[PDB]
């Protein structure tokens, strides 16, 4: 009876579609995300900070700390098993 | 004495504990962070083309 007009009705149509739900999701997931590894806090300073940078960081993550623990028992020979039970 | 020899022997054993002849858990871990890192490349990009 006349010229129908569904070419321009997306101003209220862009709310119910599924991609819009993902659209409003990931845009919030993007703006505050740190750009290039910023704010990594690589300078750890808490009590034994030196340990935090050699083995406690996790780059090595090997049996050295338990080796250090074992050597501590060895150095305590005349303190726990000798001169005492 | 005898006690000192035993500690030296286990240090050699601990030295052998160091090798494990290219330990599997080293490579078992090596397979992990690459697997962990790679999926984050795919997963984050998966929604990157969602807006694209």
């Amino acid at each position: 009876v006349s010229t129908l007009i569904p070419p321009k009705v997306v101003s209220s149509k862009n709310i119910g579609s599924a991609p819009n739900a993902k659209r409003i999701a990931n845009v919030v997931h993007f703006y505050k995300s740190l750009p290039q590894g910023p704010a990594p806090a690589i300078k750890a300073n808490t009590r034994l900070a030196r340990y935090k940078a050699k083995y406690f960081d996790g780059d090595n993550a090997s049996g050295k700390p338990l080796w250090h623990f074992a050597l501590g028992i060895i150095a305590f020979g005349y303190s726990m098993e000798y001169y005492f039970h | 004495n005898d006690e000192s020899i035993l500690l030296l022997t286990f240090l050699g054993f601990t030295g052998l504990v160091a090798k494990y002849l290219a330990p599997a858990y080293k490579d078992f871990a090596d397979a992990r962070m690459k697997k962990v890192s790679d999926v984050l490349n795919a997963s984050r990009n998966k929604h990157v083309e969602a807006v694209k």
